[PDB]
């Protein structure tokens, strides 16, 4: 992916702190420098093929520095829990057809106009329940959307039985009839899926979606026939997807613009950051200054990002290096 | 943006045509020019 | 119909903005209602620094 | 009015656009039957 | 709403779109099912 | 939505300070009564005489 | 199979093609007789 810069933006990778040069000999350290008088602070980290420092930031110059942890970077998927309307009928009127659609609406492109369609049909019978309705139009629906032929993971459907009431069972394509035996089946949840993702070729973006309801002639009427009520979510994308993909563009800063342009030829560079774990962000954003009439500043910003075991171990220590290192009063996250 | 000029004269259709005139009256608030003074200064001159 | 800018979908499919009626001009107002305001002598600004 | 379509004194805007476009011609090397000009 | 034109007298089920008279009911279509006058 | 930004007219305005316009209405009216006095200054009200 | 179209509200008896309607009595032309719904 492709992000905007505040005229420069540079990561380091944290897998340890060393808290000495001399003492950086594993790939992706990092050790927060600095001197007596505060006034220059710079994270000299361990490249796998030698010492490398950052820019010298000055102490003076610094505009923020505020970190975030991983449970604030994750993308928390949508649900829809589609019920039965209790004002048109309680119970499925036994003549009409029952049509949903769902409206996808960046299918594709990124555009809102890149629209995308996909239904779910059930003709409603005589003495057919409520649960017995919902056990039609959980396979029904995911007989579209979770196919094993679409060429993209669409939606996630569940089933909710009335006795769990939060247990989510799950529909596919192949599931048959037999497998769903409830007879107190009360809603249809929806839920996003997690797009495919592929390192610094495609970036991490989700389609969202709509359940539409389509019209039943219920007194001669022709009224609304379903509610879709938004869910407070259960699942979140999680950060390793997201930071692979942030250290992947600012190492083009530190080294080449050109990632595999032409291939016998290409410089490679190793990337620190593993795609299967969650990470923290730390951002010291600064500045620099001419001593003199050029007074015009220009920004800059640094990344460290370090490995979140649910506690922030990692990188409260990094936290607690800098704040002694440094004088600075970053905030323990 | 002003449309090609550089094409052959049958793909200089009737549409083309139009087209450079609903440019013209898009900007002609514009009296812009590097050897004139303004239309406010030459009308307080009148 | 405009899905971008349009953004509270209706009840019966597609945008809510496509559900809006609007009448522009009611008879003949012997001079035109709705037009645009320019300011004479107001070329738009462009400017570089470099 | 000065993009008005009409005016109140009771004229029409006349817009006239002048401008030079371009246009692909030929150069011809022709001799002369008579003379080898 | 929905306007029903014909009348049919039969002892069989006609037409959704219309109405099934037999001895002493009056049924027509309502709600998936004949519902009745009377 | 910009062709339908370009079936109006433009007018260029002297300066960039707020523009005003005049609306009217008629001029022959009705008046609302009061009261209604008999000769001797006594209001008539609805249980009188003529 | 015989297929009513017109519904007349009379005091008296209308033709044996439609319904006899009067005061809350629909009654219709059935087996020789005027048969009425309710």
């Amino acid at each position: 992916m492709v992000i905007s810069i505040n005229q420069v933006r540079q990561l380091y990778v944290a897998k340890a702190l060393k808290a000495n040069t001399a003492a950086l000999t594993t790939a992706g350290d990092i050790v927060p420098k600095a001197d007596t008088a505060k006034t220059t602070l710079y994270f000299q980290s361990m490249s796998p093929a030698g010492i490398v420092a950052s820019d010298k930031i000055n102490l003076k110059h610094v505009l923020y520095a505020k970190a975030t942890p991983s449970e604030a970077l994750a993308h928390k998927l949508v649900r829809y829990s589609v019920t039965l309307d209790a004002d048109v009928s309680a119970t499925p009127v036994a003549g009409q057809n029952y049509i949903l659609r769902l409206a996808f609406r960046q299918y594709i492109g990124l555009s809102e106009e890149d629209q995308y369609f996909k239904y779910g049909e059930v003709i409603a019978r005589s003495g057919m329940t409520a649960s017995d309705f919902y056990k039609k139009m959980a396979i029904s629906l995911a007989k579209n959307l979770e196919n094993k032929t679409e060429s993209t993971p669409l939606v996630n459907i569940y089933l909710i039985s009335a006795a769990a009431a939060s247990t989510d069972v799950p529909v596919t394509s192949a599931t048959k009839e037999s497998d769903l035996t409830a007879t107190d089946y009360n809603q249809i949840i929806i839920e996003e899926t997690e797009q495919p993702w592929v390192l610094g070729m495609m970036p991490q973006a989700f389609i969202p979606f709509t359940p539409q309801f389509l019209t039943i002639t219920v007194d001669g009427e022709d009224r609304l026939w379903g509610v879709a009520t938004v869910v407070t979510p259960t699942k979140t994308v999680p950060d390793g997807h997201l930071i692979a993909d942030l250290e992947y563009f600012c190492m083009g800063a530190r080294g080449d613009i050109y990632r595999g342009m032409g291939y016998p030829n290409i410089i490679k560079t190793t990337y620190l950051v593993d795609p299967g774990a969650v990470y923290d962000v730390l951002d010291i954003h600064y500045f620099y200054t001419g001593s003199n009439e050029s007074v015009q500043k220009s920004e800059k910003t640094i990344t460290l990002v370090a490995v979140d075991d649910g506690s922030h171990t990692a990188m409260n220590a990094l936290i607690g290096a800098i704040n002694t290192a440094s004088g600075l009063t970053i905030a323990t996250l | 943006n002003f449309p090609r000029q550089m094409l052959p004269f049958s793909k200089k259709t009737k549409q083309w045509r139009k087209d450079c005139l609903l440019w013209a009256n898009q900007k002609t608030f514009f009296n812009y020019s590097l050897v004139r003074k303004s239309v406010i200064h030459k009308k307080i001159n009148y | 119909d405009d899905p971008v800018r349009n953004k509270i979908l209706h009840p019966m499919g597609g945008v809510a903005f496509s559900y809006r009626y609007d009448i522009w001009y009611i008879g003949t107002m012997d001079q035109p209602n709705i037009f645009k305001c320019k300011i004479k002598g107001d070329n738009e600004y462009r400017g570089y620094q470099w | 009015n000065s993009l008005l379509p009409y005016d109140l004194a009771g004229n029409l805007r006349v817009l006239r656009l002048y401008w030079k476009s371009k246009r692909k011609i030929l150069k011809v090397k022709s001799y002369d039957p008579e003379t080898g000009e | 709403m929905k306007t029903l034109r014909t009348l049919k007298i039969s002892p069989n089920a006609p037409d959704i779109n219309s109405v099934w008279l037999y001895k002493g009911t009056m049924k027509y279509f309502n709600n998936g099912e004949w519902e009745t006058i009377g | 939505l910009d062709t339908f930004l370009n079936s109006f007219p433009t007018r260029e305005f002297e300066d960039d300070n707020e523009y005003y316009w005049d609306v009217i209405g008629s001029s022959r009216r009705n008046i609302p009564l009061v009261e209604a006095r008999d000769e001797n200054g006594v209001v008539v009200a609805a249980n009188a005489a003529n």
